[PDB]
DNA sequence: CAATATCCACCTGCAGATTCTACCAAAAGTGTATTTGGAAACTGCTCCATCAAAAGGCATGTTCAGCTGAATTCAGCTGAACATGCCTTTTGATGGAGCAGTTTCCAAATACACTTTTGGTAGAATCTGCAGGTGGATATTGAT
DNA sequence: ATCAATATCCACCTGCAGATTCTACCAAAAGTGTATTTGGAAACTGCTCCATCAAAAGGCATGTTCAGCTGAATTCAGCTGAACATGCCTTTTGATGGAGCAGTTTCCAAATACACTTTTGGTAGAATCTGCAGGTGGATATTGAT
């Protein structure tokens, strides 16, 4: 990846943050809700990742498949349509 | 050389049935893959562990039936309990 | 007037346009990023299939798009119309995804 | 010898009796797999498809259009008390969330 | 004479009540709206002893578990009475509604 | 006959839940929700009876159903 | 001479092979699978086991129950979390209270 | 003719709490967990072998899954656990 | 401050339940044989990882005034705390037997091992639903 | 109560990416003859499960008060939502290497098969006990007031 990859969860600009909230409903928007959007999505992420990459381990890969996202999130419990089939 | 299978073949003819002249995307026979595995799956499933449940080591038509009454949500199940008690018998009947 | 509208009527209105598309809402590159530095973290050296990228940012802003609702309904359940941490945090203990 | 006949064209079933029956053994589900049982999950299977659908095709031809999307799925399900639930745990791509906004965020 | 000052005695209660493990649905009652319920499945059923005891173990357990859940909707709301509406604010996002 | 839970019983158990001060429409809103959970949890339990082709629900009945339901339960199979 | 002293193990070795067997998990099973497997559920039982121990003692109780259990799993935060949807017959719930709820 | 883990639970109860004892229903509970665990892992497994078109679950299977179902540190332990135990069978 | 009730360690006892102790149909374990993954190794052949411009969509800042959210009184009811008042749940066993479970057999199923016929999947032509784009109407909104 | 000042709508158009159509090769579904193995008939069988019947305190069901709780209604500082500037940074193309990904040979290390032998693990029966089940007696908070 050459340069270092840093401090990318601010990539998670607070208009995207909000928009995200509006297909969601809310209205307004507590100003500390960003950094706090930021938390819980960095986890969702690490999660299914983690275990992506587990799968991606198992099969002796260097490269994470769309499947093996699937099948991570499948186990999470957020089953996803549209590219594991 | 790598031949990736799907329903998208079946899902078609189906579709054309209900809507002679609509058609589907790309994505949306995606979606529509990805539909019959997720449910084909959670049957199977569902009446692989009802058969170990009775200590019994094949699959019949009844486990699948009881499958789907477990799984799917009322009306659902009544319509597909129907249409595949149907489609065996007019199998069976050779 | 300059004309101006009122303290609501432009966020009632994106809600309105938000929920009448389906693109993502959250721009590519960063989302790129985000994922490699965090998968890079795991397991060194992974490379990854464009579509992966693409799946878990359909299943992150779903999933986001998610916990806003049920986030929503505790500020309204408490007489507030604006979301707080106070409110995601209640949504996230009840569903079970960290009590 | 008889001229074959799929399977499925004797149930007079669109899904492949004999793919689901391959799919059944080579899925470990059971030690032996019936006869009807592709039949009958092939035909609970068709049946769903062609639901999902006839709602489907419904919600495109609402929005002036011939060819059904992700979004008019998402339209269908989860206007679908049923589907809506059968599939309650299941995200769809591209397919966005059904309209609505919460009564008491509204104007005077 | 004596007597205790509301919520004194509530509290008496909690703490009793988290303490112990028995179960508080009286039985009896209990197993005939199991019965009850049953019937609307399936005619002269037979209920194995046990799977009435595991009917209540799973209730009484599911129901505190909304208690619970309950509690902080109602708490959230600046409250500490729960009304049916914390009951369907907490139904409402564990998915069961 | 749901009323067979006693207005005091759904107390004992809100108790345990923490529970201080109650409303007094809840105990009828608390019937509701016990209701439901035992003919999902039941309704599921029969056809594990049923399609054992028996006349008796059996304690595993529950089990397995209830784990289906998502309440698995430890200590009776 | 059994699979399972080999290991140095307690649980049933040959049983676990058994059990995959007829599971109908796989075609095959590895021979040191049910090995691998056998020494994870010894493993998660003794750290469950040395829990509820303490838990039971903690209370000038000899006898480990229930309660007990339910005790070395809700207070610790790992075994909590893979026992997230399980519920524990007769274990009762946490000596808890909102302080939002508590006197003056 | 009825099986459980109710012998094997206990030995195990008696090398950490030797001098301890344990009720029926909570030597029922401790059945309950190894059959769910046992469940999870395996289902786990068959499904990782399965994804990757193998027709046998081995212990490689096994570890994936238990670093599948398993928190952190709860994770580390089963692994190393399983692998000590594993390497001693093969050593004669 | 002290009167009330509510509680918590300090204590002994029998027995409803552990624990061992004593033997046996079932798996575990032991060869010897049989069949088979799937772990090596090479090759194309895709996708994946950059990179290099162009612009122009959008972030980031910076006001500025609207009204949310948070604070604060009041008191009209909820529901807790406390007693009376019985009505049922809750033990205690006993029959009577509807019933889950066990075997014997075996016709009717599914297994297999080849040998034959297709029903699909992968690409390569032909299309032909719409994303954009633009521009006249309604349809709101928010000052005067 | 009217007028601007903006969206919000809908109808046309019109090239092209994405959808059908149009063919050719094969892994695969069939179509046969054999192979083996379910799980049901029925014939019994202790096992619980379902009734009654008879008790007793043990809860459950009403009434009394009113202690604070839950809801209104005001306020007001101050946290956003709503608008522009400013000019980064994310698209959008679209060429180019090359890691890898996947086929395409075989080749042992292993796993499966069947056939006996050896031991458990499990199911009642024999000795043990860990804890209820009551009983006290200091304390331990509650709570009403010079
Ligand atoms: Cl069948
Ligand atoms: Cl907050
Ligand atoms: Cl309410
Ligand atoms: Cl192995
Ligand atoms: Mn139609
Ligand atoms: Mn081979
Ligand atoms: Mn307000
Ligand atoms: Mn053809
Ligand atoms: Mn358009
Ligand atoms: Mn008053
Ligand atoms: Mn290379
Ligand atoms: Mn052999
Ligand atoms: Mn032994
Ligand atoms: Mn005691």
């Amino acid at each position: 990846h050459r340069k270092v990859l840093r401090d990318n969860i601010q990539g998670i600009t607070k208009p995207a943050i909000r928009r995200l909230a509006r297909r969601g409903g809310v209205k307004r928007i507590s100003g500390l809700i960003y950094e706090e959007t930021r938390g819980v999505l960095k986890v969702f992420l690490e999660n299914v990742i983690r275990d992506a990459v587990t799968y991606t381990e198992h099969a002796k890969r260097k490269t994470v498949t769309a499947m093996d996202v699937v099948y991570a999130l499948k186990r999470q419990g957020r089953t996803l349509y549209g590219f594991g089939g | 050389r790598s031949r990736k299978e799907s329903y998208s073949i079946y899902v078609y003819k189906v579709l054309k049935q209900v809507h002679p002249d609509t058609g589907i995307s790309s994505k949306a026979m995606g979606i529509m893959n990805s539909f019959v595995n997720d449910i084909f799956e959670r049957i199977a499933g569902e009446a692989s562990r009802l058969a170990h449940y009775n200590k019994r080591s094949t699959i019949t038509s009844r486990e699948i039936q009881t499958a789907v009454r477990l799984l799917l949500p009322g009306e659902l199940a009544k319509h597909a309990v129907s249409e595949g008690t149907k489609a065996v018998t007019k199998y069976t009947s050779a | 007037k300059p004309h101006r509208y009122r303290p609501g009527t432009v966020a009632l209105r994106e809600i309105r346009r938000y929920q009448k598309s389906t693109e993502l809402l959250i721009r590519q590159l960063p989302f790129q990023r985000l994922v490699r530095e965090i998968a890079q973290d795991f397991k060194t050296d992974l490379r990854f299939q464009s579509s992966a990228v693409m799946a878990l940012q359909e299943a992150c802003e779903a999933y986001l798009v998610g916990l806003f609702e049920d986030t929503n309904l505790c500020a309204i359940h408490a007489k507030r119309v604006t979301i707080m941490p106070k409110d995601i945090q209640l949504a996230r203990r009840i569903r079970g995804e960290r009590a | 010898r008889a001229k074959a006949k799929t399977r499925s064209s004797r149930a007079g079933l669109q899904f492949p009796v004999g793919r689901v029956h391959r799919l059944l053994r080579k899925g470990n589900y059971s030690e032996r797999v019936g006869a009807g049982a592709p039949v009958y999950l092939a035909a609970v299977l068709e049946y769903l498809t062609a639901e999902i659908l006839e709602l489907a095709g419904n919600a495109a031809r609402d929005n002036k259009k011939t060819r059904i999307i992700p979004r008019h799925l998402q339209l269908a399900i989860r206007n679908d008390e049923e589907l809506n639930k059968l599939l309650g745990r299941v995200t769809i791509a591209q397919g966005g969330v059904l309209p609505n906004i919460q009564a008491v965020l509204l104007p005077k």
